[PDB]
């Protein structure tokens, strides 16, 4: 059934996120050391070192990728057929779902160039 | 609303608290 | 012998020749019918 | 010139002219984009690990040969000794082999383990095609073609350089699937009979058929729940399980294992089960649904369940190396950046379009899924099963989306999918020159901006091994440098990385002990000569047998003095690791404090020792019970002389 469908993409993000880290479970976010003055902020998803990760990092990187997805799953289910509001409710699908995919891979790439370094 | 302004000044509003919280932080650390 | 960096520039051009020369494919193949 | 070109015969043949020629500038892609880790620096092995494989694939092309020579050794492993009733897999090493028995006899062996990866690369790349044709189409793989040509992790644990066991492994696994999803779609028995022939390949090289053995057969198990099974399911199945299961019981690694683990004898039963399955769905459609057939149903039920009684009654430093522990979306992502998105995509095609053929990659694609979860050596599993589904999954939306306007959505939809998807082809590009393009055995420094320090003491000190050193000798530093030792030197040793006597292993950590009158007593028990160690303390980034020495503090094993206690000293006494002055002083009496530093208080300044920022002061110059052997050029590797 599609309910199988639905399970395998809930284990999706539930093991790219933190199953490898639960284990090995790093606590969310603070490791600033006063920087000049201020003492414990908060910092970000770990950069310096590539494979780890917190769990605010890695529930962030599996919610970006099953939304993408899943809006192709949209692009799929009802943009290709012609079936309902030919006008209205169309446009809106085809909208919210490109706005999904163009900023959902801009800040995917956003959020592995300010972790990583890399030249882009 | 006649007019979607509202909306985009509410957005002009957040963006205004948005900007305006990191703006005072750039210059402390 | 090549360089790193023209090797690089080497592969680059040839992915995006070959993705772009896929979607010719696919654009070839999706028109004319069986 | 010539503008006959998008009117020839088009659909059936310019379709094949357009076919072939994606087929050879796809496969271009995976050889030359391996290339420029051996082409940027070396010449013919990156990591540490091809180089005991390189000596037996020499070997079995100079006076070996496996029919009617398998082979011994006392070279390694003094005095217990290993041969190929280890080292599961010849599938590489007759691979080489034979390679360099054709092209050798058209004339190298430089040439053939170093330019493997690229081929094997080249020719998984069009193997993959062969497999995706049939599942959406021939227009389905011929963009998942290049996804496997340059997936950059792929890539990257087979790069040129590379020679590992597993280095074909998956080749063989994913021609096993060619070879086995058209006998399921065809039950073509001549053709299956190929399927098992195909399969012995991969069950010689590397121990994945477990896996694929945990795959194939319950796979099966879930045609059982979906109820979809067929003649055209079980006359394929059988074959390739049975001579299959025969074809494993010639191979050593996987003896009579075939017989006895706990993972294949359940896909025994799976088999078993499966055979009835298809026998009842025989018997019983001749006859009527009567009260009878529940009556012996009853009968062979309480027998087929006394055959389970029977059988439930019946039933006869790894982890620490950084990369059997787990990994984030940085293999991931980093690793597979375009084709996370899609992967559900085709999936859900998968799902939507639920045929017999595809519900085996589905499962393929659960499974491992959740095996690259805890391992990311193990990413090479999940390496193609992405670009499998990712190459429905654009072939699906690309399909949909080129459909609808030349025969603007699509005005944005299509054209979305070469600058969404072609920037993957940037990050495979680079991603691969930046953490994969640098070997094991010569490490870049750093130091200046013009003619910078990139310097190779490995090859300085095993080739001082290699000339002024006894013909028998001894070789012990520690084991994940066991076979580079056996690479250039030809000098026999005591221990190596695998792993199958670990007692063995744990005498070399009272080797490396505290007290230098026992651990020395020790080494004149097993006939030294020569003592290795490694530093990396000056430049930091280097390893070495200095911080997995948390591994030998806690390494434990026919021991009930000092390496009982996993503390033994190394801490401040309120639990805390320090070395210095403010650190323990039985580890200033230990020995790897001072069997690595000598003289160290002599030459560098400033408070250093950028491993862990030490510091000068130590006397610490007291070779006991040994000598020098070699003065380093960038302190590298002290040898040591070993003395009476
Ligand atoms: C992986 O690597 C591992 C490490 O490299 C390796 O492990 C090693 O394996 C070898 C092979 O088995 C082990 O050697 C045996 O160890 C036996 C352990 O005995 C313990 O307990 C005894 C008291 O119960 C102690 O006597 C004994 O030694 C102590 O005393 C020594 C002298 O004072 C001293 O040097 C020791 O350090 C220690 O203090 C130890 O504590 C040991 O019993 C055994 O000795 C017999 O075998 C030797 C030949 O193999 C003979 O030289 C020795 O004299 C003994 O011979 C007996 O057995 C022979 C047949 O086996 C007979 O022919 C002999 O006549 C004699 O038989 C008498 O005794 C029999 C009862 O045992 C009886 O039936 C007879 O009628 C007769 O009365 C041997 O040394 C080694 O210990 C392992 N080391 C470690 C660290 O584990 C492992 O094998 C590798 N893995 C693989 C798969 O290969
Ligand atoms: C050069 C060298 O050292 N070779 C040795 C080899 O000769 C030796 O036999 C071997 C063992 O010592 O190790 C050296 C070579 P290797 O490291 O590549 O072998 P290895 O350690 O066995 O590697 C193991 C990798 C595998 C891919 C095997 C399977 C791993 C598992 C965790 C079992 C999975 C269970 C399944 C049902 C499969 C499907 C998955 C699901 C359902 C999640």
């Amino acid at each position: 059934a599609m309910t199988v469908y639905a399970l395998v993409v809930v284990s999706y993000f539930l093991i790219t996120g933190g199953i490898i880290y639960d284990v090995i479970v790093e606590p969310p976010s603070v490791g600033s050391m006063t920087d000049e003055h201020g003492h414990q902020r908060p910092v970000a998803f770990l950069a310096y070192r590539v494979n780890g990760q917190y769990i605010m990092e890695g529930l962030a990187s599996s919610f970006l990728f099953t939304m993408g997805g899943l809006g192709f799953i949209i692009l799929d289910r009802s943009n290709a057929p012609n079936i309902p509001k030919l006008n209205r409710f169309l446009l809106l699908f085809i909208g919210f779902v490109c706005v999904l995919l163009s900023f959902f891979m801009a800040r995917v790439f956003m959020r592995m160039k300010l972790p990583g370094y890399l030249m882009g | 609303v006649g007019p979607v302004p509202v909306l985009v000044m509410s957005l002009l509003f957040i963006a205004s608290v948005f900007m305006l919280h990191i703006w005072g932080k750039y210059t402390r650390s | 012998m090549i360089t790193d960096v023209q090797l690089a520039i080497f592969a680059n051009m040839l992915g995006v020749s070959l993705f772009l020369l896929v979607v010719l494919y696919h654009y070839v193949a999706v028109n004319n019918p069986k | 010139m010539t503008k006959l070109g998008f009117l020839r015969l088009s659909y059936e043949k310019q379709d094949t002219l357009l076919k072939l020629l994606i087929l050879s500038m796809a496969a271009v892609l995976s050889f030359s984009t391996r290339l420029f880790a051996v082409l940027r620096f070396e010449s013919v092995i990156h990591e540490f690990d091809p180089y005991f494989n390189y000596r037996t694939t020499r070997f079995l092309a100079e006076e070996g040969f496996y029919k009617f020579h398998n082979w011994f050794d006392d070279r390694a492993w003094y005095p217990l000794g290993r041969i190929i009733g280890g080292t599961l897999y010849p599938g590489l090493m007759i691979t080489s082999a034979a390679i360099y028995h054709v092209l050798h006899f058209f004339h190298d062996i430089r040439n053939v383990c170093v330019f493997l990866a690229p081929l094997f690369s080249s020719f998984t790349t069009i193997v993959t095609y062969h497999l995706t044709k049939e599942l959406k189409d021939a227009g389905a793989g011929l963009l998942a073609a290049a996804m496997i040509a340059v997936v950059p992790g792929y890539i990257s644990r087979s790069v040129a350089g590379s020679y590992d066991n597993e280095g074909i492994a998956i080749f063989c696994m994913l021609l096993t699937y060619y070879m086995w999803i058209k006998a399921v779609k065809t039950g073509s028995i001549y053709w299956a009979a190929k399927c098992a022939l195909a399969y012995f390949y991969m069950v010689s090289s590397w121990g994945g058929y477990v896996f694929l053995i945990n795959l194939i057969p319950l796979h099966v198990l879930v045609l059982m729940l979906t109820g979809r099974f067929s003649h055209r399911i079980y006359v394929a199945y059988c074959t390739v399980y049975c001579l299959g299961t025969i074809l494993s019981m010639q191979i050593s690694f996987v003896g009579f294992q075939p017989v006895l683990s706990s993972e294949h004898m359940a896909a025994f039963g799976v088999f078993g089960l499966c055979q009835i399955h298809a026998f009842v769905d025989y018997l019983r459609s001749k006859l009527n649904p009567q009260q009878f057939e529940v009556l012996f149903r009853s009968v062979i039920s309480l027998v087929g369940f006394v055959l389970l009684t029977v059988g439930a009654l019946l039933m006869l430093i790894i982890a620490s190396v950084s990369e059997h522990q787990p990994t984030t979306w940085s293999s991931y992502y980093f690793d597979l950046q375009l084709l996370v998105f899609m992967f559900p995509v085709g999936l859900y095609y998968c799902f939507s379009n639920l045929s017999d053929a595809r519900i085996f990659i589905i499962m393929y694609g659960v499974t491992s899924m959740y095996f690259s979860a805890v391992m990311v050596r193990l990413m090479l599993v999940l390496a193609p099963v992405m670009c499998i589904l990712s190459g429905i999954g654009v072939s699906q939306v690309l399909s949909t989306y080129m459909k609808n306007l030349d025969i603007e959505v699509a005005s944005g939809m299509i054209l979305v999918m070469a600058f969404f998807l072609i920037t993957y082809t940037f990050h495979s590009t680079w991603v691969t020159s930046e953490a994969y393009s640098s070997p094991s055995i010569v490490l870049s420094a750093r130091g200046g901006d013009g003619s910078r320090i990139i310097f190779d003491d490995f090859r300085e000190a095993y080739y001082w091994l290699r000339h002024n050193t006894p013909e028998d000798a001894k070789v012990m530093s520690w084991w994940d440098y066991g076979y580079q030792i056996t690479a250039m030197a030809n000098r026999t040793i005591l221990v190596d990385n695998n792993t199958w006597n670990n007692t063995h292993i744990s005498r070399v950590g009272q080797a490396m002990a505290s007290t230098e009158e026992k651990a020395y007593e020790i080494m004149r028990e097993l006939d030294v000569s020569y003592v290795l160690v490694i530093f990396g303390g000056l430049t930091g980034y280097s390893s070495d047998d200095i911080n997995k020495f948390l591994w030998m503090v806690r390494i434990g094993g026919s021991t009930d003095t000092g390496k009982h206690i996993k503390e033994h000293d190394y801490y401040t006494p309120t639990g805390e690791f320090r070395v210095d002055r403010e650190g323990s002083p039985v580890l200033l009496n230990c020995l790897m404090y001072k069997m690595c530093y000598y003289r160290f208080g002599q030459v560098y300044t400033e408070a250093k020792d950028r491993v862990r920022n030490a510091e000068i002061g130590n006397k610490d110059f007291e070779l006991d019970v040994l000598e020098e052997a070699y003065t380093t050029e960038h302190w590298l590797v002290r040898i040591y002389k070993v003395k009476d």
